[PDB]
């Protein structure tokens, strides 16, 4: 719709993301993963190493301005994959903030995790 | 100097087998003069280094 | 002399080791040499 | 000859190789996971608060400029400064002299 519109209490963006993976391979990243007080294990002494997490998660972002979130909440199962390849629900990613210029949760998962599939470029565009 | 234990600064004597072993009575000397010193203090007089 | 008491337990040294050991000699050659009037040796193993 | 052994009984530490190389890894993954976990909640806080609620933080510093004073004396108040001299000095000295 093309104009002016500032009735920024009814903008919204219910976004469901794409599932994010992480292979925990040192203890440091399990150091860094409990230091998220989103990332909330059902059992708070599960073992992550050598673990598979994988994250669905859906982010609800509410605004103010044009810039600024007024309420951002990212939420959704934390997974395991089991040795027999069948992923289990072992947490929620369960983050809540109000006034914010962004959403660490996605953030965070895009720089230390994967998307389960990677496009790769050839070398040079074939054209058809 | 407790029984059965080295202290941290001790000498030693060469044994008739060759080899250095912690010394008892040597260690003693060294460590009272260490006493000395760290009350009365050493002089050092007609000393060339 | 200063002596350690490290004979190539920490190694990457060169040839320290080989030469705070061979200061020990000097404990045996102040018998069986001619120099013991003109010069005493006290070895100290200096630790950490 | 004297051998004294100043060692501080380190001479009774078994394998002191293995055994400080142990420590100074257990020092640098204690220092090496909290660097990273300080560098991901400085992350968080960056997204979450952008460079608006950051900005409040830092505050304007004052370098010095070179102030050149010429050094005058320092004239103290009278009363301190007829303590020094004898009360007979005043009105004694030919001031032209």
């Amino acid at each position: 719709y093309r104009g002016n519109y500032t009735d920024f209490e009814n903008t919204f963006q219910k976004t469901v993301e794409p599932v994010y993976q992480m292979h925990i391979k040192t203890s440091k990243d399990i150091a860094v993963l409990r230091s998220k007080e989103w990332f909330q294990l059902d059992d708070e002494d599960f073992d992550l190493l050598n673990k598979t997490l994988t994250f669905e998660t859906e982010t609800e972002v509410t605004f103010k301005n044009a810039n600024i979130f007024s309420s951002v909440k990212c939420f959704g199962p934390i997974k395991v994959e089991l040795p027999t390849k069948e992923t289990v629900e072992i947490g929620i990613v369960d983050y809540e903030a109000g006034a914010s210029h962004g959403n660490p949760v996605v953030d965070f998962l895009k720089r230390n995790g994967s998307t389960l599939e990677q496009k790769v470029n050839l070398e040079n565009p074939i054209p058809i | 100097i407790p029984r059965e234990t080295i202290p941290f600064l001790h000498l030693r004597k060469k044994t008739p087998a060759g080899d250095w072993k912690y010394d008892r009575q040597l260690s003693s000397l060294f460590l009272d003069g260490l006493e000395k010193a760290a009350f009365n203090g050493v002089t050092f007089k007609d000393k060339y280094v | 002399l200063p002596m350690s008491p490290n004979h190539g337990t920490f190694g990457g040294d060169g040839m320290y080791s080989e030469s705070k050991l061979s200061l020990e000699t000097l404990f045996n050659r102040w018998h069986s040499e001619s120099w013991a009037n003109q010069l005493t040796v006290c070895g100290a193993i200096i630790g950490w | 000859p004297v051998m004294a052994d100043l060692n501080g009984g380190l001479q009774f530490v078994p394998e002191l190789k293995e055994f400080t190389a142990k420590l100074r890894k257990e020092l640098v993954e204690t220092s090496e996971v909290r660097k990273a976990v300080s560098i991901e909640t400085a992350l968080e806080h960056k997204v979450v608060n952008g460079n608006s609620a950051d900005a409040a933080y830092a505050q304007v510093e004052i370098q010095p400029r070179a102030n050149i004073q010429l050094d005058f004396p320092e004239l103290k108040p009278y009363k301190q400064v007829k303590q020094i001299a004898p009360a007979e000095l005043e009105g004694l000295l030919d001031l032209e002299r």
